[PDB]
């Protein structure tokens, strides 16, 4: 009786392919995402700055009326 | 190994990577793909093992 180490009836395969998914996102659409977030920021920033200008006009009125 | 097979390398399917531009990044890819070819040679070596003697 002999007790070497052969494979047990043979062995399964091992792949050797380069798994790279190239994800992705269709980068023109990523420009759409970036410009969309950019313009969102511009619109909200615009609204908030103009209302802070309103309240700063109230502070101008404070120094005007208080002064004499 | 391929031109003068000094051992049983002649009886496995593998294919050595070559370069084109003759270049260090290209040489880097050549080394990594020789590693992946060595994965190939180990797989075929395990499946082709004769149980002779030491």
């Amino acid at each position: 009786v002999k007790q070497d180490m052969p494979p047990v009836g043979g062995y399964g395969p091992i792949d050797y392919k380069r798994n790279l998914p190239r994800r992705g996102l269709s980068g023109y659409s990523m420009f759409a995402v970036g410009i969309g977030a950019l313009l969102f920021g511009y619109w909200s920033m615009m609204r908030w700055n103009r209302e802070r200008r309103r309240l700063q006009i109230e502070d101008f009125e404070a120094r005007i009326a208080l002064m004499p | 190994r391929k031109t003068q097979p000094y051992d049983v390398y002649d009886q496995v399917e593998f294919d050595v990577p070559i370069g084109s531009r003759g270049d260090c990044y290209d040489r880097y890819l050549c080394r990594v793909e020789e590693m992946r070819q060595s994965i190939r040679i180990i797989s075929q070596c395990l499946n082709k093992m004769p149980p002779g003697e030491i």
